[PDB]
């Protein structure tokens, strides 16, 4: 709702466009992804198992290799939340000399 | 995925595989209807290319399309309508026992005819009649046919012994021992590679036409050479003889057998378990 | 170490499940004497290369 | 399968999205496997080589370079596309739209360059963000290698003129090749650079064994069993030939390496070898012009 | 994969263990298809045939009639080769080590070639195990068909010598710039014999009757040469066609037969096959999945299937 200074003199009449202007959202990817071995598939659903604790003790470093890939996709959004926003702020952003 | 299944319902004019066994190397009949065209054209005109026009139309006498279109070819009607043809007499004709008896040698004249006939004018049998599969269901009607006979990979000869608990289903006959050629004598362990060679002599046996089976541990490039080597039917001079495709791989030389019992004696090669990779043909020299 | 060996031999099979008359019965076993000719015994190989023993005489 | 997405770009009309709705099935071409593309590697825009528009030379380098993907199930906002190449062989069933021949129920198809038929058919545009999707045609290998010799054939009586080539009978049908109104006054010109390939191979090659042999067997085993399988055929192309023509080592087998590499080329170019297989079931065994097929990965 | 395995037979140098560690994604010509086997029949050792050594036109014809295989992973006790022939069908991509001084492209074609490169020898050496070992190198093939014309024609030259002794050396190669050099050695004749026969009996076939009337328009073609830029760019310099400007002679038989489209059937047929059937056959793609344009020298390429 802009402002109107509204004239004096015969010059004709100013007249307030209230208009609705609209945008448009975009679509994006932000895609991550991360390996598995050839092993680990057994280890981790409980296939390739025994009694030594040497089982247990590889599969406990695949629970150790997880549990750092994990936090590496799910900080990897946080990481590629802020890289969006330097790409929509510069594909928006005109060059301040002009 | 492993398994498959493929089904094509044509006419038991052809194969009858009723009449057939379990284990046949069917071939399809791809471009049935085709061939006054091609008669006419690609040979050169000492050929008198009104021969095919007749020739085939002679075959579907003995066998109007309709609905049905014909195909699904067996393994048993070249071999026999090619016994008087290449060089095994009595042995490849007791293939003819076979297919009389329990298919009719009326299809066959008309069809031994065609196989002095398409090799006469350059149409000559490879592409034709391309490779369909083992003969897996046969649930045709009576005068009618609807086969599954699947194409598409190892699952064809895997799909035999999951079916039946007792003895094997299928386990892919050579329908002749004239057939399943011995090459490689040289004999060492390894994985069998077996192809459909068409043997050709123009116009010193007037157009001879071949069908059987090569064993090889061999590449295709080691198969070229291979087909160059060991033929006495070099004496030619028209060309393109010797066309071969891939009938797949035996993932075993430990299988093979010697047998004379089917379905008439007849002798048959059992071959349990086959890759069956589908290949292409080539024909150049 | 016996108990516990074919403990997870069992488990492991289960796992991988979800991957006109009688007399048709025999009975057997086979122990006892299956160990005193055996003679020694270390249960439980793990992932190994290389058993060295040296003798000192 | 391992299906790929091709996104939709921005603002496009209900015709352009029934643009969309006409192509579920057809065949698309895509330089890399990215889980996730854009439409931009997908149009004929997207074939530029050289700066200019590629002829049927220039989308046959890129029909056989770049990768085929199959539209299964179209979408708002993406593609859906389970592609062709992933996967191992005779898995993973797809669904084809037919071109006027057959596709019988074998004869493993084959994309190919769409000006061999109707060329502003398939070349289908969108029209607010104006790009044009030309599909390749999907012909089975005996006649896919039918015509492709034929219309460089013909482009020869159109090079430099004083049968008629275009009847070519199916098995049944009777395929009309020309569709003339149009559409042969710009096969000549958009097939241009493409019979020149095929004729500068070969009088490079015969103008070059003419000079080969003949400074060679003098210059064993070879010497003899090099007319021995062409006695009366190469001798006799040597009475033909050499006298009606014309007729230096250093040069020579430097231009040997030179037209075999172009020979090289040609083999990747031409002769259009299988990506896919018709092996269908339980169909009627013979597909017809707009009906769907069961397509199955490997040749 | 349908898996098979190569053991390590007898000993080990403690440092060589680990050059079998370097060495995956390599290939290996294994020529059969075992469950198991020594890794005798794996060296160059028996690449020598009966007291000779191959030529690299003979390595040529010596990796014709064996078996390429895809080193998968690498154990103290085995090495687990996947058979490229066959066991080709993977979605998983079993991976390759690309060992060549050429940036490939994503996209090509690979084919192998003996190691024949002046500076990229691929010689490993096994002490306690006496044998050697020479990798094939992975190249695009375009580039593999521009090497096999050079050798043969490089062995067409050890059969005449008559021009004086500065020849063209065909020894500089061209990618986009990159002058390459190989080794020029050793030619042993029937490997460069048996190679130019087929080059020889090939190129008869190719020829046929309406392929005659194509060799008229050979003054049709200078005339494109002054008048455009695409045909006398075609036009090579060092070329015959060039030379050879400085006729339907009749004998019509019947005139329905196509004499100009069977010229160009024969002609593909054996004219068209001259990389393949000289060389080895082209079986492995290059094909990145994260987008990847171009896979560095040392990378490991998934390999897809048959081009």
């Amino acid at each position: 709702h802009q402002p109107l200074i509204a004239r004096d003199g015969p010059h004709p009449v100013e007249q307030p466009v209230h208009n609705y202007m609209t945008k448009v959202i975009d679509r994006r990817a932000l895609n991550a992804a991360f390996s598995l071995a050839t092993e680990a598939i057994a280890l981790l659903t409980g296939e390739a198992l025994d009694g030594t604790g040497i089982s247990l003790h590889r599969q406990l470093r695949a629970i150790q290799q997880l549990a750092r890939n994990v936090q590496a996709v799910l900080g990897a959004f946080e990481r590629g939340t802020a890289d969006q926003m330097l790409h929509v702020l510069l594909e928006k952003a005109p060059p301040l000399a002009l | 995925p492993r398994y498959h299944l493929t089904r094509q319902v044509t006419l038991t004019d052809l194969c009858q595989p009723n009449a057939e066994r379990a284990g046949a190397l069917l071939l399809a009949l791809r471009h049935p209807t085709d061939l006054p065209h091609l008669a006419r054209h690609r040979a050169p005109p000492g050929r008198q290319t009104e021969r095919l026009a007749e020739a085939w139309g002679q075959l579907l006498e003995a066998s109007e399309s309709g609905c049905a279109r014909a195909g699904l070819v067996s393994f048993n009607f070249l071999v026999a309508a090619c016994a008087a043809a290449y060089d095994a007499r009595d042995a490849a004709e007791a293939v003819r026992a076979h297919i009389t008896t329990n298919y009719a040698g009326a299809r066959l004249d008309r069809f031994s005819e065609c196989l002095r006939a398409m090799v006469h004018t350059h149409v000559f049998p490879h592409e034709v009649m391309r490779f369909f599969g083992g003969l897996v269901s046969w649930v045709t009607q009576d005068e009618l046919a609807s086969v599954t006979a699947v194409c598409s990979g190892p699952q064809e000869a895997t799909h035999t012994g999951h079916p039946g608990r007792p003895c094997s289903a299928v386990t892919i006959p050579a329908c002749a021992f004239v057939d399943l050629d011995a090459e490689l004598c040289l004999g060492g362990p390894g994985a069998a590679f077996l192809y459909l060679v068409f043997t050709y002599r123009q116009c010193r046996d007037q157009e001879l036409c071949c069908v059987y089976v090569v064993k090889s541990q061999l590449p295709p490039r080691g198969l070229e050479a291979a087909l160059e080597r060991l033929f006495g039917r070099l004496r030619i001079t028209t060309c393109t003889y010797a066309a071969f495709a891939e009938l797949g791989v035996m993932p075993d030389d430990s299988p093979r057998c010697l047998h004379r019992t089917e379905r008439v004696g007849v002798p048959v090669v059992i071959l349990e378990g086959v890759v069956w990779r589908p290949g292409g043909w080539r024909a150049c020299a | 170490e016996v108990a516990s060996h074919r403990r997870l031999f069992d488990f492991f099979a289960a796992v991988r499940s979800d991957e006109c008359n009688t007399l048709s019965l025999v009975r057997f076993l086979e122990l006892g004497l299956s160990v005193a000719c055996v003679c020694t015994k270390f249960p439980e190989l793990a992932y190994m290369n290389e058993g060295r023993v040296q003798f000192e005489v | 399968c391992f299906e790929a997405d091709i996104a939709i770009p921005s603002g496009i009309s209900r015709p352009d999205a029934a643009a969309l709705q006409r192509c579920e099935g057809r065949v698309v071409f895509l330089p890399t496997i990215r889980r996730q593309l854009a439409l931009a590697d997908v149009a004929h825009e997207s074939f530029v080589s050289g700066g200019v528009s590629p002829d049927t030379l220039g989308l046959l380098l890129a029909y056989r370079r770049r990768f085929p993907a199959v539209i299964t199930r179209v979408l708002p906002t993406r593609i859906v596309a389970c592609p062709v190449d992933l996967g191992l062989t005779h898995a993973g069933t797809v669904n084809l739209r037919n071109t006027s021949p057959v596709d019988l129920c074998n004869g493993d198809p084959v994309s190919l360059v769409p000006p061999v038929f109707e060329g502003q058919a398939t070349d289908v545009r969108l029209e607010s963000l104006d790009l044009t999707l030309r599909f390749p045609v999907p012909l089975p290998t005996p006649l896919a290698r039918e015509i492709v010799a034929r219309l460089v054939a013909r482009g020869i009586r159109d090079l430099n003129p004083d049968p008629d080539l275009n009847v070519l009978y199916y098995n049944g049908a009777r395929l009309s090749l020309v569709a003339d109104v149009q559409q042969l006054a710009s096969v000549n010109t958009e097939l241009r650079s493409l019979v020149l390939n095929m004729v500068y191979s070969i009088t490079e090659g015969t103008t070059l064994i003419l000079t080969l042999i003949p400074r060679l067997l003098a210059l064993g085993y070879v010497n003899a069993l090099l007319q021995m399988q062409s006695v009366t055929r190469e001798a006799a192309q040597l009475i033909h030939p050499e006298a009606p023509m014309l007729m230096r080592r250093l040069p020579l087998y430097e231009a040997l390496v030179a037209w075999l590499a172009h020979a090289g080329q040609l083999g990747d170019i031409l002769a259009l070898a299988p990506a896919v297989r018709v092996c269908t079931f339980d169909g009627a065994a013979v597909v017809q012009s707009g009906d769907m097929a069961p397509v199955i990965r490997y040749p």
